[PDB]
């Protein structure tokens, strides 16, 4: 399901953007995580994978706050299960 | 189709597959232009493939 799939992305992007904070400030920094999801949506784990370390501090901190919601399917869940995020802030 | 053409494309949020990776930053092709996302993007298809804010950013090549 294509459509479902963008969606959930947009809800998990969504989450963690309403947790993460003064996002201009880190304007021209670059941030990389992975993931690993539950199937309830719960973050089981994450990992930065490089960039700006204060960057990178505030990444973490809006992702494990985040409400990531249950995926739509099992199937969309298996698609993000280890979904690689990035922060790059404009 | 110009660089000043793509430019004055707008904006979207949405995936793109068949991304790339030069330096810090990704990009993508679309309406034979290239795209680049900024912002916070989730990544999938073995990172190859990234939903977010993308904007046009030079012509196809």
């Amino acid at each position: 399901s294509g459509a479902d799939i963008n969606n959930y992305a947009g809800q998990i992007k969504s989450a963690i953007e309403s947790k993460f904070y003064d996002a201009s400030s880190y304007a021209g920094k670059t941030c990389t995580l992975r993931i690993k999801l539950a199937p309830d949506g719960m973050l089981l784990d994450i990992k930065p994978e490089g960039g700006d370390p204060a960057l990178c501090q505030a990444a973490l901190a809006a992702a494990k706050l985040a409400k990531i919601p249950k995926p739509p399917s099992q199937a969309v869940y298996e698609v993000f299960k280890n979904a690689p995020l990035d922060f790059k802030p404009a | 189709t110009t660089d000043a053409e793509c430019l004055s494309k707008p904006a979207f949020d949405g995936t793109l597959s068949n991304v790339w990776k030069e330096g810090d930053s990704r990009y993508a092709n679309f309406e034979n232009c290239i795209y680049e996302l900024s912002g916070i993007g989730i990544g999938y298809d073995n990172d190859t493939s990234w939903n977010g804010h993308w904007t046009p950013v030079r012509a196809a090549d």
